[PDB]
């Protein structure tokens, strides 16, 4: 072989897209959960 | 009061009172004990941390015979087990030295014998005793009135 094998580039863009989607879905979900918690805290503070 | 207001025991000591209002039982969470009535001992008490109180649905026999809450609160004087309790400026007080620990959960009564609040604690303010109590509201809103230095009875 005439070139070394790296890692940051030796992963297909399609596979990268799938991996990013399945890793970002949970991140978006937890962000939404924190947003909902904050909104609930604001509502309960306002309506106490 | 006497018919529909049940003490909570602990080691044979009363440490609060439970009230059945609007077809549902309520008990305060800061107090720990055993409910007197056996029939209500089997009710699964859904807990509401913000209201420091658990509520449950009473059985069929007793759901007909309950106290009614009220929303409207004309300012002035209100009935209580320990006499008349005073309401002004969106705050409930009593003459000082009246009420204490173990009186938690005793309802506040009005002229027509309907509930307007439930006593949870007090702050002794020297002249009177500010009472931390949960109340209703015109918009059908439950609010936990708590003065500074509230001591949960």
């Amino acid at each position: 072989h005439k070139v070394d094998q790296e890692f940051q580039a030796a992963v297909s863009k399609t596979s990268w897209n799938w991996l990013l989607a399945l890793f970002g879905g949970a991140s978006s979900l937890i962000v939404v959960g924190l947003i909902v918690l904050v909104c609930s805290s604001m509502l309960i503070n306002t309506r106490r | 009061e006497s018919d529909k207001t049940f003490p909570i025991m602990l080691n044979g000591q009363v440490n609060g009172y439970a009230c059945v209002v609007g077809g549902r039982l309520m008990k305060p969470l800061h107090v720990e004990g055993k409910i007197d009535n056996e029939q209500l001992a089997a009710v699964k008490l859904k807990k509401a941390s913000m209201y420091d109180l658990e509520y449950g649905d009473v059985p069929q026999n007793m759901k007909s015979d309950t106290l009614q809450y009220t929303s409207d609160k004309p300012p002035g004087f209100y009935n209580w087990h320990h006499g008349a309790v005073q309401y002004e400026n969106g705050r409930f007080t009593v003459p000082r030295g009246v009420g204490g620990k173990g009186d938690s959960g005793r309802p506040i009564l009005d002229n027509r014998g309907r509930v307007v609040a439930i006593v949870l604690g007090g702050a002794n303010e020297g002249t009177r005793t500010a009472l931390s109590v949960v109340t209703w509201n015109q918009k059908g809103v439950t609010i936990k009135d708590t003065p500074e230095g509230s001591e949960p009875w």
